[PDB]
RNA sequence: AUCGAGAG
DNA sequence: ACTCTCGATG
């Protein structure tokens, strides 16, 4: 029934948590706030 | 806990004699309160224990998925058609005195599950036991024989009692008291105090 | 053979999912429930079965739709402090600590989805004969 | 003794949602001034519509209430429905109207009169026959 | 602040709590095994010599016993590892370290300790199984239930500390808060759901059960009430056998709606002298409430004699209900037919009053609100009118249940429960909202891929037609997800950012108290209130009464 | 009208109306020198400060302004001797029983009521689930926020 | 300096505080096989022993009621009100 | 075990919130409570 | 809105009446308007009330705020406590914040601001200023071990 | 007889359907719990394992041991083992019986209570003899060995109260429903609609008459008549249980009588 | 684990039932209901006992050691 | 763990004694027994045989605490009537019956088949 | 010491 | 910016 998908370092069963987070080379347009000089910021993540 | 979100401990264990039957004999495994009902809004445990009977007497599984048009009056007519009342009510006698109750009780099979909170593992009690080194304090654990934080909520609740001298007696022959010598001049701790 | 596609949510947005395959075709019962009808037509997809929205530990509770959300969050997070048979082989394992159920026994009422997850081979709990009722007050 | 005596005639008898007590309204067959309202135990004494039934308040027939032995005891009654309560109200209509509440273990009543004897004391013993 | 604000301290223990009908209110059950591990030092007097000798004579592991004796020098004798265990002359002076015994003043105590009742001075009873046992009236001030909830327990180390915990901090002595000038404690649970059953006009009880009960009061006066009824079968009412609990010179008035001295509804409440004249008992009486019964008896009898009180409605109560016996089945979630239909009809023309307005709009016929958008007047006029219909057919379903329907009791007598629930649970659970706005269109144009783009219609933006006894659709299912994960996520939150003001609170008024001229001043002596409170009462002995000269007309007043 | 005020009157009288048991049929044997002159001089035992001086005395009277009211309306001499009839022995036991609860009401000297008061309002802060209300309108009155996130003016 | 034992504006009568202190302190005395001033009448609690010899105002411990200022009023425990 | 080895972290305007693009993707009533909810996710 | 009026012939009636509700603030030049009424006239800014109306009513203003939020969930706290919360934020002169930039900030004793927020620093500028500490603050008995002037211990204990 | 009277309606070896006839309620509660808890029987108490390499822990074997219904009959003429003289059991109070089996065959080698075997001397006395009212003969499946699986152990059966532990119960499930029509009004029925149509017809109302409309409440009427159906497990015969029952009640109110006459002891 | 000597709830053996239970549903081929019915197991409880069961001994017996 | 022994349900402790007889202080002629290792099996039984006596006015009997196997039982009794005789005599009555029961059990038990 | 998971 | 309970790794 076990189904594998984990690790053993020193016989201790570890599991890699899957990691969230924001993807890359993609163009997203942000409205900045009303105390801020600029009011759009169009910006990448290069990866 | 059963399987909606309806968790609670153990108040009392009663044997079969004491506990309430139904004319069939038949005595609960477990009694649960209907005040976690409504306030909870947990129609499908009621829906669980209706169905788990159902399936129970005519000896299928009971089909609980989701997204099904699985009603509740379909099930109350197959119970009906195995002779008990529909919506799972049953006619009870109390154990002490084998007189029958007024209001008839929901009664059926239900999935629990035991949870691995128990009672001995969390039970702790300390009279004056090892110290911490660097503040000489109690140690923090269960497993290490440790004493409780009177946290500062603590120490504000018994200020607004009034309980000045048990907040003294807390802060001092329940943890760390110690008798320090002070210079009358300069009045540091500098005081070499060669006793004897 | 192209019977089946995979869809991320990039892809999700311009696209049209059926619910349930019946919605593709062209007096009633009051205990069901009021299902809205099939205002749309240009369907592209249609989803497998609703009660795959869910994961491994909701899958688990029994009528979840007859349920307060919050309750399926609570019961999806004691569902991992149940206990059972974790696995076949525990008495030939040195785990750290081990519990496990002296008489298992698969729910009288599961979910189709509980086949997959194998807990009806391996289930966690027992059917207690429950009796919701005011009794000694204990 | 005796506090009280007359012959009143069910007028109207109301469920309020209950299933062993109805609320009774009755008036006197003598004085056309007296009115009584009065909660009954039907499941024990039946009243329906329409009843001349016999009222009658008493003050006697404090110490522990002893089972009816043998009896071979004065039962002081011979009555079909009988009560015991108290008195807490004493409303006066008008001085030609004088009206009493009566509390038996929650089955209120109120009798409206004229000319009384009914003083605020817990002896109220109330006989209904017929 | 973590040693010297607060830090760990010795004679203390923690557990598992749980109710026990049959414990007194200012008592608390102690497991065995922490009566034998917490010690109390008592030094040896003439009064006690004998006593403290049987202690030591049976050492550790038995209980009543002792762990310790401390000598005139200083000397610590532990009683488990000596040889001299069995043979000891205790001389006046030393202390004896005794195991804790029945009627011991200890602090109990809940975490977060939030007021002043989270730690209250219970009465120690010693018994069996390792669960901290407490009264259900006392569930309220500390804020706990019993779904594994722990507790802790400091106990007091000399006479003049156990003597501001028995004299200060006792528990009959925070049954009126200063807090709201109202008791915090009062009956719930089963024991107010019975006592709501029990003081129905319909409930009558027979000779035997009445003298079961009479005798379950410990302040019985051994004097059999006469009963209401005597022809043809004796009969006592619930009320009737109530009124034993409640003590002589309890005088208790009040008036609900048509409330008119015979209360054809049984409603309103009228008590005189210990005897309940009329009127149903429950949450508004015996509940913790303002002028509430607790409230009076503790007022006039007594912090004592309320506490008695407590025990004894508890007792008797518990006990008709255990014989009478209340449960609750999905059938306490099934309205009639009919009553369906009418409630499957208002969503329908709900349904129809939102097209409507969503055609009219649409047509740009809608004119806005003076001060918002067209769209947000729509928002608002959709939003309200599902509301509407929630409430509509919840009333309606609420309507249809019967005074059997246990759901309904328990709403009735204020046990637990409320409107919504019913109307959720049997007609129709409502319009799912996330930060205030209806379901918003997380993907472009529609809250869903099974919708089409720009749906504003009630079903798409996340109202639930459904009830939960008939079930949730996906689209339902998956927007009521949404609302109760802000649920969630919002009371995480509100309890962290709670959790702060508390202590911010706490740490800016900690130094301000009453001096001996009723002036509220601080650390400096600068004075915050010349008296305190602007009139010096103590908020605990502060009842609110009426004012009968500020109203009612001038010819009135005159008269 | 309803309003916190320490001694509740109505229990005090209905308890006097009950441990002398007095009929509502028989003439008091009052005088209305005893009930005027009585209630007068009641108020001046009615103690929340016990300085000599004419600051304290001030401060006494504006302490106990509002329960003397409440104390001359229900110690009319009309409702006295109308709306409840009370004899001389019960409005006597009335006026003692009445100062005493009223001495028993005085905050006691000592009381932290700085930390109950904190608690008194922390509290209940927790039980909380259009303007900004509840708790972020709490976090922004005790901050004191310079720019509140829904200011508004109401003009009458 | 003090204050007279004339001209005392505290409160005459006995505060619950007071009171706790003086329980627990003469039960502290007794505690410790001190002299016992009344007739002790089955009673071997030291706490119980100090509330019927406070009853009968047989203590001889006196109260110092500090004034914000510096002041102080001296209250002892025969002359004390006890209303509670 | 099967739920630990389908487990969603995330680091550091409203990630809390269920989202609608999770439908079918992320199990909307399997998350943590009072800490780290709707930052770990269950596919 | 609705409001209770007296008659003149005695009663207090319902009398109603229409009140401009508004989404901004400036009290400074609304209430100096020819046509409503300058007494009555509020804003939910106390801070404005404070400015313009005094300190005074500016602690009304607060207190009726708190115990709008206190009152908007339907429980009830007596007015003692949220007077002197009120009363000790205002007591100072001006609007006195419960944070570490308001009430932490007086001159109290060094360890007593210590035991909150800034715990260090304060310790830094109070051993630079040389400050002394009373000791009759909770806190400082409470770190000193010795039993505080609270409740029992706010007097002394002698024999006569 | 005079007194109480009894209508055995169905017999047999597991069963006893019977009326019980002029009693009063708490006499027939009382029997039904004596016979439920307070009836003498033989069971394992202790275990003793010598070798065990079976799948099973140690304890849960010996907790299903404990369940296994034992001979009952003549456990009267049998002793508790806390009353007998004897260093911890004997032959007068305990009986002996030993477990050996192994794996033998490459199959799975099952393992009964049929296996179990009487060691220690009966003197006569009908006991210890493990109930099977398997079709097969075999009983109480108790474990499973493999191929070189075994299990070695030796059982120590005591004389025990039901209220000690429930593996001393007699009997299973005892039916008892009186007043088949709430002619006495004992129970306010719940209902949507109708009363009589939604709650099922009793089986026992065959044996009772029904009420007319017409008929006011009997408010002066009591319980007399009352139907039971009494199951035993096997370790005593039915009719045995249910006496057994009404001796040990009697012969527990008979030593309060006693308890009452030694009280008048100076 | 392996099939419960004793019902919970009431205390009727169900332990000699098991092989029998399995041969009136593979042998007879009949269903669950019908099997549970002719081993004498008419409450619910015991029933239940038996159909609830998942026999885990097989699967553990599976190891060599 | 702290869990009390089993036997300590029906086996009586060190110095225990089966029952205590004490004078009731509230009503003249009454009387309060504590039945000690009894449960309600036998309390709900006496008392109930205890109001068949028509020279009984007063008969009950209540368990302060489950955890504890205990019972006390208050009867009163008219005056010239010993409450004690009428314990045993609700004792004897019981007896009779419960021997009548057995022997009319076995007598039906004696024509059955099967 | 820090980190991770969990309990109300 | 509440008390607990464990587990890991230096
Ligand atoms: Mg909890
Ligand atoms: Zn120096
Ligand atoms: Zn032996
Ligand atoms: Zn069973």
């Amino acid at each position: 029934f076990d189904m594998g998908g984990y690790f053993i370092i020193n016989g201790s069963e570890k599991v890699l948590i899957a990691q969230e987070r924001s993807a890359g080379n993609i163009v997203q347009v942000f409205k900045k706030a009303a105390p801020s000089p600029i009011s759009h910021v169009a910006e990448i993540r290069s990866a | 806990a059963s399987r909606h979100g309806q968790k609670g401990t153990i108040g009392i264990t009663y044997r079969r004699e004491d506990m309430p039957f139904t004319a069939e004999g038949i005595v609960p495994d477990l009694i649960i309160n209907p005040h976690a009902i409504p306030s909870r809004m947990t129609v499908a445990h009621l829906i669980e224990c209706l169905l788990s009977k159902v399936a129970a007497l005519s000896g299928n599984e009971g089909d609980a998925s989701p997204f099904t048009d699985i009603t509740v009056e379909g099930i109350s007519k197959l119970l009906r058609e195995h002779g008990y009342q529909s919506r799972g009510f049953e006619v009870m006698y109390n154990g002490h005195t084998g007189k029958k109750l007024m209001a008839q009780i929901f009664f059926g099979p239900t999935y629990y599950q035991r949870l691995r909170h128990m009672v001995d593992d969390k039970i702790h009690a300390r009279a004056r036991g090892p110290m911490q080194v660097l503040t000489r304090q109690p140690v923090e654990g269960r497993s290490r024989d440790g004493g409780l934080r009177f946290g500062e909520m603590e120490r504000d609740c018994m200020i607004a009692h009034g309980a000045a001298s048990f907040l003294k007696e807390r802060l001092m022959e329940a943890s760390d008291a110690f008798r320090v010598h002070i210079c009358g001049i300069c009045g540091l701790m500098t005081v070499i105090a060669k006793l004897n | 053979e192209g019977l089946v596609e995979y869809i991320d949510a990039e892809e999700e947005e311009s696209i049209l999912i059926a619910m349930q395959p019946e919605d593709l075709e062209p007096d009633v019962d009051p205990a069901k429930r009021i299902r809205v009808s099939h205002h749309a037509t240009t369907f592209t997809h249609c989803e497998i079965h609703p009660s795959m929205i869910l994961g491994v530990a909701a899958s688990i509770i029994p009528f979840p739709d007859h349920n307060q959300s919050p309750r399926n969050t609570y019961q999806s997070a004691m569902g991992k402090q149940a206990m059972g048979v974790f696995l076949t082989n525990y008495n030939v394992r040195m785990d750290t600590m081990a519990n496990i159920l002296y008489y298992p026994q698969k729910p009288l009422g599961t979910t189709r989805a509980m086949e997959y997850l194998k807990f009806r081979e391996l289930p966690a709990g027992q059917n207690a004969i429950v009796a919701i009722a005011c009794y000694s007050g204990y | 003794n005796t506090l009280f005596d007359d012959i009143f005639q069910v007028s109207e008898v109301d469920p309020g949602r209950y299933n062993k007590v109805c609320r009774i309204e009755a008036a006197s067959t003598t004085q056309d001034q007296c009115k009584l309202t009065l909660d009954i135990n039907v499941e024990l004494f039946p009243v329906a519509a329409q009843d001349s039934l016999t009222v009658t308040i008493a003050s006697s027939l404090t110490r522990s209430w002893r089972p009816p032995q043998a009896g071979d005891r004065s039962l002081a009654d011979d009555y079909d429905y009988v009560m015991y309560g108290t008195a807490y109200k004493f409303e006066e209509v008008s001085k030609d109207l004088i009206a009493v509440y009566y509390s038996f273990g929650g089955l209120l009543m109120r009798l409206e009169g004229n000319y009384l004897n009914n003083l605020k004391q817990e002896n109220a013993y109330l006989l209904i026959r017929r | 602040r973590g040693n010297l604000m607060g830090k760990r301290v010795d004679f203390s223990a923690r557990t598992v709590i749980s109710g026990d009908p049959n414990l007194e209110l200012d008592q608390v059950g102690v497991p065995k095994s922490i009566a034998k591990t917490l010690t109390y030092p008592e030094v040896v007097t003439p009064y006690n010599i004998d006593r403290l000798t049987q202690l030591v004579r049976n050492g550790p592991n038995e209980h009543p016993g002792a762990k310790y004796v401390i000598r005139d020098s200083g000397d610590r004798i532990d009683l488990r590892y000596s040889k001299r265990a069995g043979d000891i002359q205790l001389q006046y002076g030393w202390k004896v370290e005794r195991h804790i015994m029945d009627n011991d003043p200890v602090l109990f105590n809940r975490q977060p300790s939030l007021h002043k009742m989270s730690m209250m001075a219970h009465r120690v009873k010693v018994i069996p199984y390792s669960t901290f046992r407490l009264n259900l009236s006392v569930t309220s001030p500390y804020n706990a239930d019993f779904d594994g909830d722990e507790m802790n327990l400091h106990v007091p180390q000399s006479e003049e500390t156990r003597a501001e915990l028995s004299q200060l901090c006792a528990v009959p002595l925070q049954i009126v808060s200063p807090q709201s000038n109202k008791p915090c404690m009062g009956i719930v649970q089963d024991t107010l759901c019975g006592i709501r059953k029990l003081t129905l006009r319909d409930t009558f009880i027979e000779l035997d059960q009445v003298l079961n009960m009479l005798y379950w009061v410990p302040d019985w006066d051994g004097v059999i009430p006469t009963p209401a009824i005597i022809k043809p079968k004796p009969l006592w009412s619930g009320k009737q056998i109530l009124s034993v609990a409640i003590p002589n010179g309890i005088h208790l008035q009040r008036f609900d709606e048509g409330t008119t001295l015979l209360s054809p509804k049984d409603n309103g409440m009228l008590i005189i002298d210990g005897q309940i004249i009329f009127g149903v008992v429950e949450k508004k009486t015996v509940g913790s409430s303002n002028g509430g019964l607790i409230h009076v008896v503790t007022r006039e009898k007594g912090p004592q004699v309320c506490a008695k009180l407590f025990g004894n409605i508890q007792k008797v109560v518990n006990f008709w209900l255990l014989h009478n016996g209340f449960s609750t089945g999905i059938g306490d979630t099934i309205a009639d037919g009919p009553t369906m239909r009418e409630i499957t009809e208002t969503i329908a023309e709900a349904k129809k009053k939102v097209l409507d307005v969503t055609k009219e709009a649409q047509a740009n016929l809608l004119t806005a609100k003076h001060g918002m958008t067209l769209r947000e007047s729509f928002e608002d006029n959709v939003v309200r009118f599902l509301n509407e219909a929630r409430d509509k057919a919840g009333r309606l379903a609420e309507v249809n249940l019967k005074d059997l329907n246990n759901v309904k009791q328990m709403v009735m007598a204020g046990s637990k429960g409320s409107f919504i629930n019913i109307a959720q649970m049997s007609a129709c659970v409502g319009q799912q909202s996330v930060e205030g706005k209806r379901i918003a269109f997380g993907f472009v144009d529609r809250t869903l891929p099974h919708f089409s783009k720009d749906d504003y219609s009630p079903e798409s933006k996340g109202f639930v037609e459904n009830s939960y006894l008939r079930g949730l659709t996906p689209q339902e299912f998956f927007f009521h997800a949404m609302g109760g994960r802000e649920g969630l996520i919002d009371t995480a939150v509100k309890t962290a950012e709670t959790g702060y003001i508390q202590r911010r609170l706490v740490k800016a008024l900690e130094d301000i108290m009453v001096h001996y001229d009723n002036t509220t001043r601080n650390s400096l002596g600068n004075v915050i209130q010349f008296i305190y409170g602007e009139d010096g009462m103590d908020a605990a002995h502060i009842e609110k009464q009426s004012l009968d000269t500020i109203g009612g007309s001038d010819a009135a007043f005159e008269k | 009208a309803n309003w916190p005020l320490p001694v509740n009157i109505r229990r005090i009288i209905q308890n006097a109306q009950q441990t002398f048991h007095i009929d509502h049929t028989k003439p008091s044997d009052l005088t209305i020198k005893d009930i005027v002159l009585g209630v007068k001089d009641l108020q001046e035992n009615l103690l929340v400060l016990r300085g000599k001086n004419e600051i304290i005395q001030n401060a006494q009277r504006d302490a106990v302004t509002l329960f003397c009211c409440l104390l001359r309306s229900r110690l009319a001499t009309r409702r006295v001797l109308q709306e409840y009839r009370l004899t001389k022995q019960a409005f006597d036991w009335v006026l003692s029983n009445i100062e005493a609860q009223f001495l028993r009401s005085v905050v006691h000297p000592g009381e932290m009521v700085g930390v109950l008061a904190a608690q008194s309002i922390g509290e209940p802060a927790t039980q909380m689930t259009k303007v900004t209300s509840g708790v972020p309108r709490l976090k922004e009155i005790l901050n004191v926020a310079k720019n509140m996130k829904t200011p508004s003016l109401t003009v009458y | 300096k003090a204050i007279p034992k004339d001209q005392r504006a505290t409160t005459p009568y006995m505060t619950k505080y007071e009171r706790a202190r003086i329980l627990g302190t003469r039960a502290l005395q007794i505690s410790m096989n001190a002299p016992v001033f009344v007739d002790l009448e089955g009673e071997t609690d030291p706490l119980r022993i100090a509330m019927k010899e406070l009853a009968e105002k047989k203590i001889p411990l006196v109260i110092r009621r500090y004034l914000p200022d510096g002041s102080f009023e001296d209250w002892s425990v025969e002359e004390l009100i006890v209303d509670l | 075990t099967l739920s630990h080895l389908r487990r969603t972290n995330t680091p550091i305007a409203k990630p809390r919130q269920l989202h609608n693009t999770h439908w079918g993707l992320v199990c909307p009533a399997e998350t943590p409570e009072g800490q780290a909810c709707g930052l770990v996710k269950n596919l | 809105y609705d409001r209770k009026v007296p008659s003149p012939t005695g009663e207090y009636v319902k009398e109603p009446e229409w009140v401009l509700e508004t989404d901004g603030v400036n009290l400074s030049e609304v209430m100096t308007v020819p046509g409503i009424d300058p007494t009555r006239i509020y804003t939910n800014s106390f801070i404005d009330i404070m400015e313009v109306l005094g300190i005074e009513a500016g602690r009304a203003a607060l207190y009726k705020e708190v115990y709008n939020v206190i009152a908007s969930d339907g429980s009830y706290v007596n007015y003692r406590h949220m007077a002197l919360l009120v009363d000790v934020m205002t007591t100072q002169g001006g609007l006195t914040s419960v944070t570490r930039h308001g009430f932490n900030r007086s001159n109290t004793g060094a360890l007593m601001r210590c035991s909150f927020e800034e715990t260090v620093e304060i310790l830094f500028e109070a051993g630079a200023s040389a400050e002394l500490d009373d000791c009759r603050g909770v806190s400082e008995n409470v770190i000193l071990g010795q039993m505080a002037p609270i409740g029992t211990g706010a007097f002394d204990v002698m024999i006569d | 007889e005079e007194g109480p009277q009894v209508k055995i309606r169905e017999a047999s070896k597991d069963n006893v359907d019977f009326i019980l006839s002029n009693v009063d309620l708490a006499m027939a509660n009382s029997l039904r719990r004596v016979m439920i808890a307070e009836i003498p029987t033989l069971a394992i108490d202790s275990v003793e394992v010598e070798t065990n390499t079976t799948v099973l822990a140690d304890e849960f074997i010996a907790h299903r041991l404990g369940l296994i219904p034992l001979q009952s009959m003549d456990i009267e003429q049998l002793e508790y083992s806390r009353d007998c003289f004897c260093e911890d059991h004997c032959d007068k109070c305990s009986v002996v019986l030993t477990l050996q089996a192994f794996g033998e065959s490459e199959s799975t080698t099952n393992v009964y209570s049929k296996d179990l075997v009487i060691v220690s001397n009966l003197m006569g006395r009908n006991i210890g003899h493990p109930i099977i009212q398997d079709k097969e003969g075999n009983g109480v499946l108790i474990c499973k060995l493999r191929k070189g699986q075994e299990l070695k152990l030796t059982c120590v059966a005591k004389k025990g109260i039901a209220k000690e532990h429930a593996k001393w119960g007699p009997a299973a499930a005892i039916e008892f429903e009186y007043d088949p029509w709430n002619k006495l009004k004992h129970t306010d029925y719940w209902y949507e609609q109708d009363s009589a149509k939604e709650w099922p017809q009793s089986k026992n109302c065959e044996y009772e008459d029904p009420p007319n409309e017409g008929d006011p409440f009997d408010y002066k009427a009591q319980a007399d008549t009352f139907y039971m159906n009494v199951e035993s497990v096997g370790s005593i015969p039915v009719d045995q249980v249910v006496v057994r029952g009404i001796d040990t009640l009697q012969k527990k109110v008979a030593s309060i009588l006693l308890a009452l006459t030694q009280m008048d002891q100076d | 684990m392996i099939v419960p000597v004793r019902c919970f709830s009431c205390g009727k053996v169900v332990g000699d039932k098991w092989e029998s239970y399995l041969n009136l549903l593979q042998e007879d081929e009949l269903d669950e209901g019908t099997a549970l019915s002719r081993l004498g197991l008419k409450r619910y409880c015991c029933r239940r006992m038996i159909l609830t069961h998942v026999d885990l001994i097989e699967k553990f017996l599976r190891y060599n050691p | 763990m702290n869990a009390p022994d089993r036997f300590e349900l029906f086996l009586l402790g060190e110095g225990e004694s089966k029952l205590k007889i004490d004078p009731d202080t509230k009503a003249p002629n009454a009387v309060v027994i504590t039945f000690e290792k009894e449960d309600h099996t036998l309390g709900n039984l006496i008392r109930a045989e205890l109001l068949n006596d028509r020279k009984v006015l007063f008969a009950a009997y209540k368990v302060e605490h489950p955890f504890f196997a205990r019972f006390k039982l208050r009867i009163q009794t008219t005056e010239g009537y010993d409450p004690k005789d009428a314990l045993k005599n609700a004792c004897n009555s019981i007896i009779n019956k419960l021997g009548a029961l057995k022997t009319n059990f076995e007598t039906e038990w004696n024509l059955q088949t099967l």
